[PDB]
Parts: structure tokens; C-alpha cells; sequence
């Protein structure tokens, strides 16, 4: 009797194939990004609440940051490939983001080095065929969802994640709102 | 009032959309929408509801009465989050216009987004607009509403 389109999530129109099961995008750059996952980790939330232990992957995206965004992205494409990800989310960040200390390529090298990244085994990776491949899959994977805003998320490549049909006032609430429309989307 | 926005067309009007393009700026997403619940009163009461004919601007009432009013929080919206950011937002480089009516593609040249991370005066772009997108809502009910 209760679970609404437009409101809690809404369905694609142009749907997509071989789309991963939950696909979360997302810039080091949007304040908000930031909030979703910095502050509301609601990344691990909808982890928790989710159904068999599924796919809960997580693009990154290029348009905010221009240049910089491009390495950014191919620094993730790294992280996923090895991957610390984990290890490496938290401080690029609270780098780019938060405090202003990222310039380029290296910047982020080094947060990588320094978060247990083997020196440049990360630049072992970062030019093998593994990782182009998997950057160019995060563009496609994002004009496929036809993509605007970010963060995103897509059920199995069909459900546009609507965070507004549900509080908007309460956090803690939200949040198992959120993660619960996912257990939901999912199995369905 | 085609006298205020016949000189808000040839004295405000574009001082928005050229001087930016002057200096050839970047936009935002908000940013034409707020172009749009603008443009869409300085055309949506001159060639609108104060009209080719002046008897009649009850109906320029509701194109004011839900129109400067969407241009208050679209403005109003935006701003919030300058400093103090949200996590249930988003921060966008494209646009959209619902009803098959399609924006974009019209004038490609300036209803066009390309989302990113200047000063204006004392202050920067946006509340500059609530200075306006607020000013031209009471001060414009007041005599009409
Ligand atoms: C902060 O970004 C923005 C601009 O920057 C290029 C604008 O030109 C415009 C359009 C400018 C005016 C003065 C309406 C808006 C609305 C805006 O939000
Ligand atoms: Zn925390």
C-alpha cells in the first residue's frame, strides 16, 4: 500500500543494461557529496540494510573540478582496481574538499603513498589497461544513467535514487529511510 | 508597469545576461533557472499580463504572485548552501525544461549550464539576486496584490 515513483526513488525512462546493482556516483568535490558520505556515510548504511551481500559499488565523476576531477577520477579508477578505495575515500575528501591542500596528480600521489599505497605500484596501475578501462566505464557508466547531479545512485540499473521522498528533517531517520529504499528497489 | 520593466528590460534586464558573458563567465545550474524565473516575468508581463493592453493586470498579479516567488527560492535555495552544504542535495552541471518545451537547444548559446566548484560588491553573484529576485516580490505585491 506504501512505496512510491517520484517520491522515494524514481524509474528510469531509458534504462540500461549490464548496469551494476547499486552504483552510487559522486564527486570529491560537491559539499554535499561530502555530507552524503563524509558525514552520513550513508554509503555503509545502505551496505548494512542491503540484501546478499551485493554489488554496492561507487563511481566517481568528472564535470565538477575540471582538470583536476579527470586525474582525480583516474586516481579512483586506481583505487578501485587494486583496491584500498576505503582507504583512500576518506582522505581525498578531507583533502580536496575540506581543506584545500590538493593540486594535481601527485597531490592526490602522495595521499595514496601516504595511506599505504606502494609509491608507484599506484603508478603501476594507474597506466595499465585495468585502469583506463575502468575510467572510461565510469563516463559510460554515468551518460548511460544519464547523468546531471551527483551524489546519484541507481538500483540495478532502473531506479534513479528521489533522497526526497522521504524526512528531510531528521537525520538519523532519513538516513534508515534512505538505506531501506535499497532493500526495497533491490529485490524487486 | 511596462514602464518599470520596459526600463527593467532596456536598463536591467540584460545586465544580467550580457554583463557575464562580457566577461565571459561560466554559469551554474540554479543560475538559469534563476535566468528563467526572471526572464520568464520581463518578458512574462511586457509582452504578458500587463500586456499589448493595460486595462486588465490581475492575471500579471499571479505572474508575479508564483513567479518573482519561485526567483526568491531558487535564489534563496542556492544560497543557503554556500557555507552551510546539505547532504539530500546535489550539485549539478546539466539542466532540464519538463513539458516537451525544451530550453537548452532553443538558444544553445545562453540557456546552457556547465556545473562547477569573482566578487560582486560587497558580496558575490547570488544574494546580489535576492537583493532583487526579493526587492521586485514586496516592493511590486505591495502596490498590485
Ligand atoms: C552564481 O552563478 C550565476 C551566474 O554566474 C555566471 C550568472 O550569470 C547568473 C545570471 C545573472 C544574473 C545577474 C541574473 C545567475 C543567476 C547565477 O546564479
Ligand atoms: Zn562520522
Amino acid at each position: 500500500a506504501q512505496y512510491e515513483d517520484g517520491k522515494q526513488y524514481t524509474t528510469l525512462e531509458k534504462p540500461v543494461a549490464g548496469a551494476p546493482q547499486v552504483l552510487e556516483f559522486f564527486s570529491f568535490f560537491c559539499p554535499h557529496a561530502y555530507q552524503f558520505e563524509e558525514v552520513l556515510h550513508i554509503s555503509d548504511n545502505v551496505k548494512k540494510k542491503l540484501p546478499e551481500g551485493v554489488k554496492m559499488t561507487k563511481y566517481h565523476v568528472n564535470f565538477m573540478g575540471g582538470d583536476l576531477g579527470k586525474d582525480l577520477t583516474q586516481a579512483w579508477a586506481v583505487a578501485m582496481a587494486l583496491g584500498v578505495e576505503d582507504k583512500v575515500t576518506v582522505p581525498l575528501f578531507e583533502g580536496v574538499q575540506k581543506t584545500q591542500t590538493i593540486r594535481s596528480a601527485s597531490d592526490i600521489r602522495d595521499v595514496f603513498i601516504n595511506a599505504g599505497i606502494k609509491g608507484e605500484e599506484y603508478d603501476a596501475a594507474w597506466n595499465s589497461f585495468v585502469v583506463k578501462s575502468l575510467v572510461a566505464q565510469q563516463e559510460k557508466a554515468a551518460a548511460d544513467v544519464q547523468l546531471r547531479g551527483v551524489p546519484a545512485m541507481f538500483v540495478n540499473g532502473k531506479y534513479q535514487l528521489n533522497p526526497q521522498g522521504m524526512d528531510t528533517s531528521n537525520m538519523d531517520v532519513f538516513v534508515q529511510q534512505y538505506a531501506d529504499t535499497v532493500k526495497y528497489l533491490s529485490e524487486k | 508597469a511596462w514602464l518599470l520593466m520596459a526600463f527593467t528590460a532596456l536598463a536591467l534586464e540584460l545586465t544580467a545576461l550580457w554583463f557575464q558573458h562580457v566577461m565571459l563567465l561560466k554559469p551554474c545550474v540554479l543560475c538559469i533557472y534563476e535566468r528563467v524565473a526572471l526572464f520568464g516575468v520581463l518578458g512574462a508581463a511586457l509582452i504578458g499580463a500587463i500586456a499589448p493592453k493595460t486595462p486588465l493586470r490581475y492575471v500579471a498579479m499571479v505572474i508575479w504572485l508564483y513567479s518573482a516567488f519561485r526567483g526568491v527560492q531558487l535564489t534563496y535555495e542556492h544560497t543557503m548552501l554556500q557555507l552551510y552544504p546539505s547532504p539530500f542535495a546535489t550539485c549539478d552541471f546539466m539542466v532540464r525544461f519538463p513539458e516537451w518545451l525544451p530550453l537548452d537547444k532553443w538558444v544553445p548559446q545562453v540557456f546552457v549550464a556547465s556545473g562547477d566548484s569573482w566578487d560582486f560588491l560587497g558580496l558575490e553573484m547570488p544574494q546580489w539576486l535576492l537583493g532583487i529576485f526579493i526587492a521586485y516580490l514586496i516592493v511590486a505585491v505591495l502596490v498590485v496584490i
